[PDB]
This record gives structure tokens, sequence and C-alpha cells, in this order.
């Protein structure tokens, strides 16, 4: 809850209203601008949260400064471990299909995000072993977008955590 | 290991360029190189400004800086803008 006290905080960068034309989000602030030193590791915060307010704008705010961050998010990406560890660790069922399509959405958000994941596989992948086969094959899906963007050293790290694991492609 | 790609130097101050030449008066390329030398939970910025207030540098002695800008015109040319 780190993102709790975030939320409706004062640099809290979304505003927070509902138009009805959408579910877009409305930043108060231009997502360029922001220090994703200081923002994504809070929005990545709020992967652990499941309550209505609060869930949405986690999400979606992950979401678009994934989509718009570019070169910001590979120098953020170490403060992320944790939070992504976090998240999946609390073995909710839930948190883990939002957190694995995050993961996949930040392996593509910019170049080398994905190779610079591998070292860490060891600190985040080992949940996803009780949920090894629908999560299954959605951990399946996501382990495939880390090794299809992670460099010739990622299925090697992919199967010392992940022994089960196998994939062509 | 997540280290930058290239670099290129500063041709007019910014928020960006501040916080960049405070870094790097401690000795630090950016707050990720920063983070990685120091077990860091928060960087110390200053409220109103969002500029680097301390740190801790390399022989663990601190730098402090000020509210205000400290990056004079003269220094912008020398601080070092790194991509990743």
């Amino acid at each position: 809850t780190a993102f709790r006290k975030f939320y409706e905080r004062g640099d809290f960068p979304i505003a927070l209203e509902h138009d009805s034309k959408g579910n877009k989000i409305a930043w108060k602030v231009e997502i360029e601008k922001l220090d994703y030193h200081h923002y994504l590791p809070l929005f990545f915060d709020g992967l652990c949260e499941m309550t209505f307010p609060y869930e949405f704008f986690a999400r979606q705010g992950i979401h678009d400064m994934l989509e718009h961050g570019g070169n910001k998010i590979l120098p953020v990406l170490p403060q992320l471990i944790i939070p992504i560890k976090n998240a999946l660790n609390l073995r909710n069922r839930q948190v883990i299909c939002v957190t694995l399509k995050v993961l996949q959405h930040l392996v593509v958000s910019a170049e080398m995000v994905g190779k610079a994941l591998v070292p860490y596989y060891r600190q985040i992948l080992p949940v996803l072993n009780i949920f090894k086969n629908n999560i299954g094959d959605l951990i399946q899906e996501t382990l495939e977008a880390f090794e299809r963007y992670g460099g010739e050293n990622a299925f090697i790290n992919i199967k010392y955590v992940v022994p089960t694991y196998e994939s062509c492609l | 290991d997540v280290k930058p790609k290239s670099v290129s130097h500063a041709k007019k101050w910014s928020e960006e360029i501040e916080n960049l030449y405070r870094f790097q008066q401690a000795g630090y390329r950016d707050e990720t190189e920063y983070r990685q030398v120091k077990q860091v939970s928060m960087v110390d910025r200053w409220p109103e400004t969002g500029y680097v207030k301390k740190l801790q540098r390399r022989d663990n002695t601190f730098y402090y800086y000020n509210k205000q800008r400290e990056c004079d015109d003269k220094e912008v040319h020398k601080v070092k803008i790194y991509a990743y």
C-alpha cells in the first residue's frame, strides 16, 4: 500500500476523474516529463492492489508509462524487481495474471529491457512453478516472451528456475 | 549491470541537467548508477523543486545540494547525458 499513499497524494500524476466516453485515464502531467526513477516503481507497487479505485489507476498507470516510457524504462528496471517479486509472492492468482501480462508488456516496451531482465529470473520466476500447469498457459506465454526478447542467455536461465520449461519459439 | 549505451554533453540547462549535474558532482553518472552503488530506498529531493538534496559519496561522505539551481550556465556544457 505504498501505492495507496501515492494515490491521492500531491505528486500523484493522474487526474481522479472518469469521463463517460471510455476508460482512458487523464494525466495531470505529461508522461514524458515524469522521473521514471520515482514514478514507475510506485506504480508497480500497485501491482499488489486489488481494491476497486486503486487497482484501476495502478494498472492503467503502468500501461501508459510502459507504452510511452521509451528509453526511460531500462534505466529504472532494477527498481521494479522488488515490486514484481512482492506481487507474485502473494500467490494470488489475479495479482499473478495482471503481473504476468505486465511483465509481457515490460520486456517489449523498449530495447534491451528483456535482456536486462535475465539476471533477475531467479528473483521473480520461482512462484510460477506453483502455478505452472488460465494461469498455466499465461505462464507459458510469459516465459516465451521473456525468452523471445531475452537474448542468448534467456532459455538457460528460464530453465534453471523453471525446470519443466520448454519452448521451440 | 544496467549501463548506458552512449554519452553526450548538455547544451542548455534543464531540470534534468541540474539533477544530472548533482549526481555527477558526487561521482555518479545518474540515479541509475547511484542506486546500483548504494543501497537506496529513496533519493532525498527538495519538496518544491524536485532537485537532489543530498547524496552519499563512494567514500561514504555526503554532498548536500541547495534548494535552488546550482549548475550555472558555465557548467551546463560539462554535464554528461547518458542514453540507455
